[PDB]
């Protein structure tokens, strides 16, 4: 309601706990379909055509809800009641369970919820159209959103939470376009998920066939250093949105075959004359469904946390995930042998459960896993950070006279930045002179031709370190 | 439900007697003790039962009551005691022992706990040592017999 | 960042009219240690295990202004074993005048109040001080 | 106390439809037990099918806690709407809930397992809200619930 | 203090004249009381009719930021003045109808041959009458206390009254909903009793309650204080030569005053440059026309803060 | 205001001929603390509750003038357990020579009197001092 008297008002509202963070380096962009998308006095979805496409900067889930709504109803929830009875029909025990047969492909809200739960910061939201009960996802809308995100400079990470419902050819096309503009802008990195067989229950060794299918996608060979891929999907603790009269009820007795009842949940609600005991049982059953999400928004949140705690030059691996129950598939060492190292170089990182520890990210290698320079994620992320900060620092010198004094100024700026970075422990070496070098000069880096036409050329070299992955042990007996 | 326990140093004694209940100096004491009761029993062993024996109640015993003050040179109470002791003429009395607190609803001094002590009569009287080399107060101590005590519920 | 914080900008909420003080101390948490050893241990030193907790008192100072007698009033609230108890909150601020580290003190009540000294040649102000007992304390950073 | 007798005698087969019913409108019973006297039997509300508000004691506890928090928070009205007042009110609420945990009313071995209290910009409140005069605090509390049925099973032990 | 016995038209005329000279002098503030039905006992929901009657008074629309109104009347502990032979005595037996006696108190006084036991009884009875006053003088005393203890930039609300037994009417939340916010903007502040606390002032809004700048009492009182002190500080510069040197002097004086006010915590901002600005100059604030004829023009801006009134709570259950 | 007060302008009323002193100290009020815990408390530290009060002695200094022997006279008023007792009032003044903070001391009597030291090369005056016992003290500000 609306408050008018200057006193304390008390309300009972059921919801989850809020969570916010301060993040400087990991600014992702999420592209997908939304519910509302209304800002100020402009409705972006007012027309069925001529949609307004523009990113909006969000700092919390409350701000997301303020502009974009929450979610839509599922329409595919079923609940089965099991009755154990006597030889005369007398009831001895009654239980209930819930299941979902085909979830909706529109899931930005749950993804944002998981993102903020795992330590995410400010993000950009780009809507490509309204959510609808037909579940249609089009390549053109997503490519238009990707084309629009090219105009915001702070964006560092690209995420498409709905990509798994897209066919293989369209998936390859979308990812190829994303990698191409990452290569053109030189300051972005792409996070991917693996497509799994849409079967329930998922058969044994599905991960091998899924990996083989991924290896055959046509992707540009020289841009594969600009992305990474993670697997598999994750079961989390959040609830579904549903409409009470859309839930279907089944019954089974003494282990026999299931039979569809003539009522929905609306027929058990005591407000309509139903049986409230079974109604309470059904509601408790529905609340227990786990929710299944792709891993990428949790990976982005964990990137933000790792940069805040260790540093960007560290590997974002060996870290636990929050608000997670379980991976959907179990991956062993003999299977990861062909996921981490492969003749094609298309490495896939794994999410694995370890006893007493929980669910950890295992593997920190890019899609260019055979490249002697760009194997590891942390090296490229560090290079991107350093290059963008040098760019920002150098921008104030544009339109200056092209003379020795400006060369001296820009050289001093770059050396000061790299010295501050060496001091933090990001560069190797005992002294600054062993970590980096910066050079500019006539007939050293520039020919006069570049000078006269308005160009400056600076040569920069930097030394970094790389992680160790395998630890080995030798056990023996000692002479007494 | 209680969170803090009571304090022991705020207390009073009243003599419900000849006319001593209105005499101010007869209520001021430095120390009061001796308020405890004990049950005395005997032990019986039953043949064949080797796991325990039987404890049977016998009688009840009470401790003497002890009072300590600085010496009062003219006291009606001490006249009562010395009449009992020198002329073998005893006349038992009733007593009240009170534990006090502050109540407010401003504030007031009120009783918190009260015990009735029934049929008290003199048992012992003493005065402390005189010593030329110590800083001390002349302290007198009185001990009384009684039948029993009860809570004024 | 790479720079630490100073100790010259803070605030105390204690239920009075003024939030300014000159000195704040006594923020400390301690735990006891229990030692144990059995006879046949290949180790000759004792083993340690956690015990009970202990908190220290709080001491705060302030200059004396005209018309302000809050310390004595709070101290004089005492009755035989009862007294007004308060929640004490101490904070650390930054340059935008917002909090950064918070100490939360449950059920504080004063145990000592000390007035000033007077010297004729003294070119110094009049300083009063208080000492506070309290059950438990907490620390919130961030 | 000071009771001779109930006017009607209620049996177990009759209370079966008084304690649990499709409508949720539970009715508590006054019954006489031999050697004990007249006892109150049943502690359920008129919302007996509600997974949260079945029992009388849970709602009475929530009402007590809410009114005491209200009384404690009232002195902060008309204060400047800034971080310092938020800190002040948060500290008050945590201290009250800690005293309640200590008494045994809340579940958990440590205070951090029993309750949580939150307030902050873009956490519980929004920017515009600040411009009008409103504060939003989110509080969660953990409680326990009673047991009603005891089942005994017997068998013949082998000699 | 005597305005409540005045008829509604004359009441409106008096208050309109008071608001007009407050607006003309630019340094005063008016405190009002609400007129209640003069009935005993006062009927239920009299406060609603009283509020409706107040809303219909003809008051100047653009001066309503210069006053405030409080309700209701208050029962206090002071005694009445009376003459002994003017008090009338009645008797009643076993709950029957009252009968007027032929004596006054002067006939029971034992100095005149009366019955002194009943005389003492009558005097003790008379001493127990509560005295009923309008709230405004207590509000003014509380203004003085609040400025001495917290500061003038704070709201003068949530404060207890002294030597008070009780409000004559009980106001609930559903009734104050239409007293604090109303389409006309004519807000009325309430005096309410809270359990374990006593009688408090609840509400700190002016008669211009819909104005985005002048809703709150403390903001206007602070602006009045600052303006009068600046006026006093600037007065010594009258009859000075109208040149750059006097402009510099007056500017320095004003900046020093506002800096002292920022330091005390009355103005918002982390630095003085964020709290206020002061400007004077040729073709900046003055045209030469004002300079030659003897005028000076100074532009001053100040940043303040505003209070929060509603505090909300969300209670939930935590997964075990 | 925003400025504190100094400690170099005061006055003492003690029943003598001179109201001037060089040093004044020992103004302090203290209370005792009692600790308690029961066995099943979810809290492992003890609870606190107010106890009895305690006051400290008063020490005052002054220079030695010719013809003034009040300290020794008051001390020598003693008899076996009797002595003259006095009401002691200490005040703090402002710039118009009026009081601002008052300490009121009930039933004071002296317990120690200390005379001066003598040094031939000493370029310092002769200082005597006294120490005073008293039942209770009070503070009045404003």
């Amino acid at each position: 309601s609306t408050y008018k008297t200057p006193g304390v008002y008390i309300e009972e509202i059921s919801k989850f706990p809020p969570s916010i963070a301060q993040v400087e380096t990991a600014i992702p962009a999420f592209i997908g379909y939304t519910q509302i998308a209304k800002v100020g006095v402009e409705n972006f979805h007012t027309d069925a055509d001529n949609l307004i496409l523009r990113p909006v900067r969000i700092t919390s889930l409350l701000e997301y809800e303020q502009f974009f709504g929450k979610a839509i109803n599922e329409t595919t929830i079923q609940v089965v009641i099991q009755d154990t009875t006597d030889s005369r029909g007398n009831l001895t025990e009654r239980k209930a369970s819930a299941r979902i047969t085909s979830p909706s492909p529109h899931n930005l809200y749950y993804s944002m919820q998981a993102y903020f739960a795992n330590g995410g910061g400010p993000c950009y939201i780009v809507s490509v159209g309204p959510m609808s009960n037909t579940g249609t996802i089009q390549l053109e809308a997503l490519q238009n959103g990707l084309a629009e995100v090219a105009k915001e400079d702070e964006v560092t990470l690209l995420v498409f939470p709905e990509s798994q419902s897209l066919s293989d050819e369209n998936y390859a096309a979308l990812m190829s376009a994303a990698l191409e503009q990452c290569a053109n802008l030189q300051d972005r990195f792409t996070v991917m998920d693996l497509k799994l067989p849409a079967t329930r229950p998922i058969p044994a060794n599905a991960i091998v066939g899924a990996s083989n299918a991924f290896r055959d996608l046509s992707l540009p060979q020289d841009n594969l250093k600009y992305g990474a891929c993670y697997a598999p999907d994750i079961e989390t603790i959040f609830n579904y949105f549903y409409q009470e009269d859309a839930v279907t009820i089944f019954r089974s007795v003494n282990g026999g075959a299931e039979e569809q009842d003539t009522l929905t949940m609306a027929g058990y609600n005591p407000a309509n004359g139903g049986d409230g005991i079974q109604y309470a049982l059904i509601e408790s059953a529905i609340d227990q469904l786990p929710l299944i999400l792709p891993p990428s928004p949790l990976v982005v949140g964990q990137y933000a946390r790792t940069d805040n705690t260790r540093g960007v030059w560290k590997a974002p691996a060996n870290v636990a995930l929050s608000s997670v129950i379980k991976p959907v598939l179990k991956i062993t060492n003999e299977q990861q042998n062909n996921l981490n190292v492969h003749p094609t170089g298309k490495s896939i990182n794994a999410i694995r459960a370890f006893t007493g520890k929980g669910t950890l990210i295992w593997g920190a290698r890019t899609l260019a896993g055979n490249d002697n320079e760009w194997r590891y994620v942390s090296v490229r992320r560090f290079f991107n950070m350093a290059e963008e900060s040098i760019k920002k620092g150098s921008e104030p010198f544009v339109f200056e006279p092209n003379d020795a004094n400006t060369w001296t100024k820009v050289k001093a700026m770059i050396e000061n930045f790299l010295t501050l970075q060496w001091r933090a422990g990001a560069l190797a070496g005992a002294k600054p002179e062993q970590a980096f070098y910066v050079k500019i000069g006539l007939n050293e880096t520039m020919t006069a031709l570049d000078i006269l036409e308005g160009r400056m050329i600076v040569e920069i070299g930097m030394a970094v370190v790389r992680p160790a992955e395998f630890i080995i042990l030798k056990f023996s007996h000692k002479m007494q | 439900i209680r969170t803090y326990p009571p304090v022991s140093f705020f207390f009073e004694v009243v003599f419900q007697g000849e006319n001593l209940d209105k005499d101010v100096v007869e209520t001021r004491f430095q120390s009061v003790t001796g308020l405890s009761v004990d049950m005395q029993t005997e032990t019986l062993k039953e043949g064949g039962e080797n796991r325990f024996e039987h404890i049977l109640p016998v009688r009840t015993k009470y401790d003497p009551l002890v009072l300590k003050r600085g010496l009062v040179n003219d006291s009606q109470m001490v006249k009562w005691c010395m009449d009992a002791i020198l002329n073998f003429d005893i006349r038992p009395m009733n007593l009240l022992v009170r534990l006090l607190h502050i109540e407010r609803s401003s504030s007031t001094i009120a009783p918190l706990m009260t015990w009735k002590v029934i049929n008290a009569w003199p048992k012992k009287w003493s005065v402390s040592e005189f010593n030329a080399e110590q800083n001390s107060i002349a302290v007198e101590s009185l001990e009384l017999n009684y039948s029993y005590f009860e809570t004024l519920k | 960042a790479e720079y630490p914080l100073p100790k010259f900008h803070f605030q105390v909420d204690w239920g009075g009219s003024r939030l300014g003080f000159t000195e704040v101390s006594g923020l400390d948490v301690e735990t006891e240690v229990i030692e144990y050893r059995e006879g046949n241990l290949p180790q000759y030193h004792k083993l340690k295990m956690p015990g009970m907790q202990k908190f220290s008192n709080i001491t705060m100072k302030r200059g004396t202004f005209q018309g302000d007698n809050d310390f004595y009033k709070w101290w004089n609230t005492v009755a035989l074993n009862t007294i007004e108890r308060r929640d004490l909150t101490i904070s650390l601020l930054n340059e935008k005048h917002e909090p950064v580290v918070v100490w939360k003190v449950n059920r504080a009540w004063p145990t000592k109040v000390q007035s000033t000294d007077l010297k004729g040649d003294g070119n110094e102000v009049a300083i009063e001080s208080i000492e506070v007992a309290h059950e438990g304390l907490t620390i919130q950073n961030g």
